[PDB]
């Protein structure tokens, strides 16, 4: 639309929210592949920050592409290499949600504020295969990665 | 265009108008002249129009496809007025058939620029709704008299989101939405079962037996409808045993919804059938209930009562 | 329909059609091998395979038999099946493209008519 | 003029598609509000007024008549477009020709399921009623099992048989240009396929059987043809006579 | 009247779609240049002005209130549509009903995912 | 590009001068200045243009992209004017090249918009069909001679039903589809034998022989296309005494359809061939026939008349 | 001024989309007639008269040049919208960037299949061509099969080969920003995968390989690069020297 469209150029960082994400119950509904910042530069945030971010985006993109296809052709034919990215992606997709402190009236969950290093690390580990055992649901609506581990047990039954 | 509006009006004229105590008014608005002629002479023949005595039960008003816009823009009002007389001046139970009321609105769009008006969406006149309104609001039953009215509504380019048809839904109590897709499958009447509705589809009016078969049929067709996307690339193989049973039943319910009309005998190659409500409620129950999962689909196509569907199955051997 | 919606399906049915097409060439391959290996053994998403046995379901010498057969039939089945799946995906890529261009065109006319309508009312 | 004087005329509007764009050019230049597809609000009337004039008068007005075969060009087989729909909602049937059919070698590329004649059965000759009557029926039963699917292994003798007429019947409907046939010639050949006299034969010979069997009864039997044509029906003797005629011709037909 | 007098009122606007058409008609007939989709350039305003009036007054003003339940008709279940979103961006939430759910047996056809309440649990009893 | 468009445009020129003593015109409608100058020197180097003498066989008319709408609008008419002379004044068979026919139409719309006329469907001019017709129609065979036009077509949005393209096909009697795929086979001219078409490919027009050979060449080319998939996967051998012949011949045919242009002699170090129609039908007739099944593929690559296919075989031992 | 004076100049228009908007704004406020997207009938002429002023002069005129890199912002990848259509139609080629590619890790996001250079090799160096050419070709080949990868439950080693060349060649096209390379450095690296040296290397490592490999030859081998540079191509010699340089570096690399 001419308006939203005309405004991108005036920004240094953009957070694009999507009803398709929101619709799934993932809040904040930011679109991970349509959000950008002028400081997402290795020279500015560092390579650990940068490689994780891009690492997370590749896998979500990789999964976006497969979505429409396993939809019809199903998942059996997929390479274990590719059904692991479906896994990790679905968990990241969740680990990206977070209970806001201003939306307890909405989520029924206490708001969590996560520090930059708790974030980088949490994702780094999911990407590293360090939680391929926990269930996706354990990663939904939690703050730091430790809550995802605790939530796994609570869910363990 | 060419989906079944007129054939359905004809069959209804046959099935309802013919044995109606009370009068009828047929208003041909913007349609074919030959049709007026086809009808008039037919009406004469079955005696609803009698050129000898005063026993005619039908008054005819026409402003067809050959008239200038203004005529097409007013004949509806004219057929309408005739009907209003029987309703209020004689407290009569009227039947009012109009083919096609979409033509009145189209006529309006034809003169509108000439009246000098800024057009609204899709080039239609900004007064579209009010024009439909002060006209549609006289086509109604009242405390003085009853008007059962059946109106054919031509949908341009097949687009039901077109201002004309779009604005007409709100004036009906029951709607029969015909589909090219269904027609092309050979199902007649080509009625879309998940798109037609009726304010009488209430348990407290049609009874729960009726209300539950009705919602039963729609639910299974809705379910079949969502499987269709996958059925479309991969067919049925990958389908669940359970899912394949909805599909079987849905395709048998879909076929059992079709039926031969006297009026369309020359095209169905079959004798017209009239099925009594309880026969319909029933036949559909059984199908739902799995009492015919053994019969083939083709047994159900083009038949009246379920009993004929069983027979057709034997003949199919 | 939205050009963006239609472009998603199209984008994806175009892929499904190439995958499906690739899976048949494979299915034909194995099935070549199989019809040969089958020869000798009798002198001793796969279509409706696993189900056909499944429904009707409710040594060595013969074990290699039912096996050496059940693979020709399977690689046969997957083959034809994936043959028609791309046959279906193709009817759709041709079908959706038409919906895409009707809409594409329609969207452009609709806008211009809006502009012209507003300009003309001044 | 002809319609009005007890005479009979045929009008061919080729195409109403281009007339419609000519009228729209006029309308946009006059500045009339462009609507669906930029067409002016009255393009349906551009056409209804015109085609309402084709008509069959009764005796008290001459019995004369005007027959209109208007042509409309669709884009990509889209028969839902504004103009095509308009025109379908005016005429008394359509004859849709399909591109697929055309390449696949079926010409005239008529689409027998989609096409219709809302008013013509009455106008139809009994002779054809007699043969053409069980032709869509056979062809109805063939329409089904005739899939897009090119490599399909089939079962069931009946359905098999149905599939067998269908391909012959379809060869019988192929026709070249500039060679219009006499109604009595058409019932003749149609008789051959609809009665079974071509069942035992191979789809590739149907064309060749037709010219050969047709010239034969045209040369040798103008006598039966004339009855058919004159009677206007197929009497027991004519039919009996015809049966043997297909019979023997067959029996001598070289593969 | 009820809202300003410490009483409580509930108003249903059924529907705001037909009003927009009326506005569009009235407006075009006044020769005001048509805008997006043929509606006046101020149809958002037409509904914002109205629905802002539904409100909760403080005890200083009687503590009365006005609650509004406006209705809007979508076409082909398309909620992204311009009018639909114009109005979704004024109210404190939406209840979206789908025909798919309805036919499927889910009545009310409320679409959990797409419906929202911007008030959250603050409008709920603790039991609930 | 990359597919020999300009060399094909230049051989046609030459071959028109040669076999029909007719001259040609070149109208660049909305030409990129860079690309005209490059077309200029390229014709020059191949001779079609001669700056020294009076043997030039082409007149160039240019409507560069910087020119205002009105200029790129008319330049195709100017080119037309020129061609009409070599027909109405000297009764030749002229060749008209409009590159590209889409920029003609676009120039039309720009002009239209500037004259403030309401655009029609898709934004084109209300007069799209007349703007085209008044020009296309001047291209024909009159009693004095004939103008034949090779029009470069650009299809917008890859939409063949887009008003620009759709209108244009109303006038076309044939398409010459240059293909990058074919080129990759080394085959040149890189014309696609199955995608290119013509209205006059009717036995009632080209005669049964011509018509049958042509339909023979294509089917074989089609069949081989089928097998192409098999060959690569399951390997080239379940192939029948029959399936192995269709391939052989098809592959001979594919090559026999390629050919050396006299325009590319300054470059291919090879002699150009202008095969005659008679020689063409015979050539392919025999390959179909099976007369050279013993000959080897490469005997047919880049030659003129079948006779050369024979002689090349000799030199290829 | 540079072009005309025997000097060379490069110009970047960022963006032509915004300028079109500026022009449309004045056109409509001066009340000129609006066409598609509300753009004036002369918007095409606004860019064509601009983009044509770029050109290569003749020595007779100084041999000076003006190259132009105009930027157009598409919407939802609608390269056919109005302004993107004009400018594409005016220029000699397009570098198409894509979000999907970008987020998938391909940066710069160049869609190699749809990007084009009408000028082509008439502008490549012999060194580059020596490599560019086979790369262009294996890539086009990969592009045909790529989609199969993710479901390639059993592909022949023929095509399985092209998938491998495919992903390595693709990783070689990747690039960080602000670090443009010298044509000699680009061919040395391209040679590495194109020749097959990284075929047994892990896709995940090519980025690391190149970086270090290039660091090495820019350090230790500036005499070979100077050759490649000078000789303008890859001599049979320098070819052999590169073979050893990469086969020993690779060995080093996987220790
Ligand atoms: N109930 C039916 N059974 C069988 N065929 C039917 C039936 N209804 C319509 N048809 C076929 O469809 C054709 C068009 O029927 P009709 O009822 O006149 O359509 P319509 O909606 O009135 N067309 P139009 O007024 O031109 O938009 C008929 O002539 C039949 O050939
Ligand atoms: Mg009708």
């Amino acid at each position: 639309d001419p308006a939203p469209a005309t405004t991108f150029a005036h920004l240094d960082a953009t957070t694009v929210l999507s009803r398709a994400i929101a619709e799934l119950g993932i809040y904040p509904a930011v679109d991970p592949l349509d959000s950008t910042s002028r400081i997402m530069d290795p020279n500015i945030v560092g390579s650990e920050h940068y490689d994780v971010a891009r690492g997370v985006q590749k896998i979500l993109q990789d999964y976006k592409s497969l979505q429409d296809i396993i939809a019809i052709l199903g998942m059996d034919e997929l390479s274990e290499e590719d059904k692991l990215t479906v896994s990790r992606a679905r968990k990241i997709q969740r680990f990206l949600s977070q209970p806001f402190q201003v939306a307890e009236v909405f989520t029924g969950h206490l708001g969590k504020l996560v520090p930059l290093k708790e974030t980088i690390k949490g994702f780094q580990q999911i990407l590293a295969g360090e939680y391929d055992h926990l269930p996706e649901q354990a990663f939904y609506m939690v703050g730091p990665i430790e809550e995802a581990v605790a939530k796994a047990d609570k869910l363990a039954e | 265009a060419g989906v079944g509006k007129t054939v359905l009006i004809m069959e209804l004229i046959n099935n309802v108008a013919k044995a109606h105590g009370g009068y009828s008014v047929f208003a041909g608005v913007g349609e074919r002249t030959r049709e007026g002629n086809d009808l008039y002479h037919e009406m004469i023949e079955s005696g609803v129009i009698n050129l000898k005595d005063a026993t005619s039960k039908v008054a005819l008003v026409y402003g067809q496809m050959n008239e200038p816009p203004g005529a097409r823009a007013r004949v509806a009002l004219t057929g309408l007025t005739v009907a209003e007389y029987f309703r209020d001046q004689e407290g009569q139970d009227v039947l009012l058939f109009i083919d096609n009321i979409f033509r009145f609105t189209q006529a309006g769009s034809e003169v509108s620029a000439l009246l000098g008006r800024i057009p609204s969406a899709v080039g239609y006149q900004p007064t579209l709704a009010t024009d439909m309104g002060t006209m549609q609001e006289r086509i109604t039953t009242t405390k003085k008299g009853s008007i059962t009215s059946v109106q054919a509504i031509y949908v341009p380019a097949d687009d039901l989101t077109d201002p004309a048809p779009a604005t007409t839904f709100a004036h009906l109590d029951a709607t029969t939405v015909l589909s090219r897709a269904i027609a092309e499958l050979g199902i007649y009447p080509a009625v879309d079962p998940l798109d037609s509705t009726s304010r009488i589809m209430d348990p407290n009016i049609v009874g729960s037996e009726h209300y539950d078969v009705a919602r039963g049929v729609q639910k299974i067709l809705q379910d079949y409808k969502s499987l269709q996307d996958i059925i479309a690339i991969l067919g049925m193989d990958e389908l669940s045993e359970e899912d394949k049973l909805t599909v079987s039943r849905a395709r048998k319910i879909q076929r059992f919804l079709s039926q031969p009309f006297q009026v369309a005998e020359v095209f169905t190659g079959h004798l017209g059938k009239l099925v009594p409500l309880k026969e319909t409620i029933k036949g559909f129950q059984q199908i739902l209930a799995g009492e015919y999962d053994h019969l083939p689909e083709q047994a159900f196509y083009m038949v009246g009562p379920i009993e004929e569907a069983v027979a057709k199955a034997d003949k199919l051997a | 329909a939205t050009l963006k919606d239609i472009t998603r399906r199209l984008k994806s049915i175009k892929n499904i059609q190439k995958i499906t097409k690739s899976m048949k060439m494979v299915a034909a391959a194995k099935y070549a091998r199989a019809e040969r290996e089958l020869k000798p053994a009798r002198v001793y998403l796969c279509g409706a395979i696993h189900s056909s046995v499944a429904k009707q379901m409710k040594l060595a010498n013969i074990i290699y038999y039912s096996l050496k057969e059940s693979t020709t039939s399977e690689q046969s089945a997957r083959m034809t099946a994936m043959d028609n799946a791309s046959k279906n995906a193709s009817e759709m890529i041709d079908k959706l493209t038409l919906t895409f261009n009707r809409t594409r065109q329609a969207v452009i006319t609709k806008e211009l008519i809006e502009i012209i309508s507003g300009a003309a009312a001044l | 003029y002809f319609r009005d004087n007890g005479k009979h005329a045929l009008i061919i509007y080729d195409d109403l598609s281009k007339q419609a764009v000519a009228y729209r050019q006029m309308s946009l230049l006059l500045r009339r509000p462009p609507g669906r597809e930029a067409y002016p609000g009255d393009v349906f009337y551009l056409h209804s007024r015109l085609l309402e004039r084709a008509a069959k008068m009764n005796d008290a007005f001459g019995g004369g008549s005007l027959t209109a075969l208007p042509v409309i060009e669709t884009q990509a087989g889209d028969v839902s477009a504004y103009i095509p729909t308009n025109v379908i909602s005016i005429t008394d049937g359509q004859i849709f020709l399909e591109t697929e059919l055309f390449y696949k070698g079926i010409r005239p590329a008529i689409n027998v399921g989609l096409s219709v004649s809302r008013v013509g059965s009455a106008a139809q000759t009994r002779a054809m009623k007699q043969v053409a009557g069980t032709m869509k029926l056979e062809l109805a039963q063939y329409r089904e099992v005739a899939a897009f699917a090119q490599f399909g292994s089939d079962l069931d003798a009946a359905t098999q048989q149905l599939l067998s007429r269908g391909v012959r019947l379809t060869e019988l409907l192929k026709q070249g240009q500039y060679s219009p046939m006499a109604i009595e010639e058409q019932v003749a050949v149609i008789y051959a396929g609809v009665r079974g006299y071509l069942d035992k034969l191979e789809p590739s010979k149907i064309t060749k059987f037709e010219n050969a069997f047709l010239s034969h009864v045209i040369s040798q039997h103008q006598a039966l043809l004339g009855k058919i044509r004159t009677d206007g029906k197929i009497s027991e003797e004519s039919d009996a006579k015809l049966k043997e005629i297909v019979t023997n011709f067959l029996a001598g037909f070289e593969a």
